């Protein structure tokens, strides 16, 4: 009615701020690392994750 | 002539009919709708003396 | 001096007489306008001022 | 949408003399205060529209 | 012909937009045809034809309720209306796909600058969609078109004959007597 | 629509659905010296 619990994850702060987490080749969609991989030559996207 | 004049209107009408059939009313204007109608009709410019 | 002129914008239209036509979008659509034959004048009384 | 256009201040260009002297050296200037964009709408039935 | 038997104009209603009560009614002589001094024999029958010939109420009524119909300002939303009436409802508010930190630390949260629970669209529109607590409207009062389609013009062939009904221009009728009144 | 607009075809049919056919032949033949379609 008013308002709903709203979906969850629960994921640790370190591993959700990439502090402690996985690693950037096992966190990035597989798609947006073929991206990158791909057109990096010339679109440097590595910086930002 | 005078038009759109109740007191001193016009007359036309029949002889078995004798009853006139034009009434003239002072709130419509007959000089300025043949002046617009005429205007529209043909240009202004133009003279004719009849 | 700039500041020592004014402006006098100004119009003249001899034998126009202005029209307004009771039609909704001002525009001629027929001699018996828009407004003409809508059933909220034609059937209902208005007194205009 | 957004119409983005841009005036011409230039004196020869935007203004016409009678007798073709260089208005830059013969001291015409134009400033700009308000320039609005006005549209005409027919009203026309949003159904229909 | 006999103008005992000819058809009288109708009467017209007058609305008084701004009270909403009725204002009356009267002969409708904005929309007479002049027929005994220019017509005489000829057009008195035919004038005579054409007020017998004013619709009935019940088709007048029809009339207009078709007219307001085609309006596209009904004051309820159709579906073009109410279609964007969902669209903005849907796009207001905290979006459902964004992907926020929740943290319930009670020592050393996150800032969340931004830009754990959430409405539904269902129960948002249905604040957006609802109407007032009357549910039902004041009597005497009318819209315009609800007192177009009620209050119709009609002919009314020997109105002050009854036997206690009169006619109704502004009045309120208090001691059985038709007491045309509020002076 | 409204009766008295239409004796007067402020809304009627048209002068082409009114006028008696022979007359609309008669109006169109001699229209080029006689002219009836402004009385109409």
């Amino acid at each position: 009615a008013a308002l709903t619990p709203d979906l969850t994850t629960a994921t640790p702060r370190l591993q959700y701020f990439h502090i402690a987490g996985p690693g950037t080749r096992e966190y990035l969609s597989e798609d947006l690392q073929q991206f990158i991989s791909a057109t990096g030559s010339y679109f440097d996207l590595k910086n930002k994750f | 002539l005078y038009h759109d004049s109740g007191v001193c209107s016009g007359t036309l009408n029949s002889e078995r009919s004798g009853m006139n059939v034009v009434v003239e009313l002072p709130d419509r204007n007959t000089e300025l709708s043949y002046q617009y109608m005429l205007a529209d009709m043909m240009s202004r410019h133009h003279y004719f003396a009849l | 001096q700039p500041g020592q002129v004014l402006s006098y914008k100004k119009f003249l239209c001899d034998n126009y007489l202005w029209t307004i036509p009771f039609s909704s979008d001002f525009m001629y659509m027929g001699e018996l306008t828009d407004l003409g034959q809508n059933p909220m004048y034609t059937n209902n009384s208005h007194s205009m001022v | 949408y957004t119409y983005e256009w841009v005036l011409r201040k230039d004196p020869n260009m935007i203004l016409q003399s009678s007798l073709g002297n260089d208005l830059r050296a013969d001291g015409a200037s134009i400033i700009y205060n308000e320039v609005n964009l006005m549209a005409n709408f027919m009203p026309m039935d949003h159904n229909t529209s | 012909m006999n103008l005992l038997n000819a058809a009288p104009t109708p009467y017209v209603w007058k609305y008084n937009p701004v009270t909403g009560k009725c204002a009356g009614a009267q002969q409708n002589y904005g929309a007479t045809i002049d027929w005994v001094l220019p017509g005489g024999n000829s057009f008195a029958y035919a004038a005579d034809e054409i007020r017998r010939r004013f619709p009935e109420p019940a088709v007048t009524r029809a009339i207009t309720a078709r007219f307001e119909a085609e309006s596209d300002q009904q004051p309820y939303a159709g579906p073009h209306e109410t279609n964007i009436i969902t669209a903005d409802v849907v796009r207001s508010g905290p979006p459902p796909s964004a992907v926020y930190p929740f943290d319930p630390s009670g020592v050393q949260r996150v800032q969340l600058s931004g830009g754990p629970e959430m409405t539904p669209d269902a129960f948002k529109y249905y604040l957006r969609v609802q109407g007032p607590s009357q549910e039902v409207d004041e009597p005497g009062v009318m819209s315009q078109r609800q007192f177009m389609t009620t209050f119709l013009p009609a002919m009314v062939p020997h109105p002050f004959d009854s036997e206690s009904p009169d006619a109704f221009p502004a009045y309120f009728s208090s001691v059985y007597k038709g007491t045309n009144a509020f002076e």
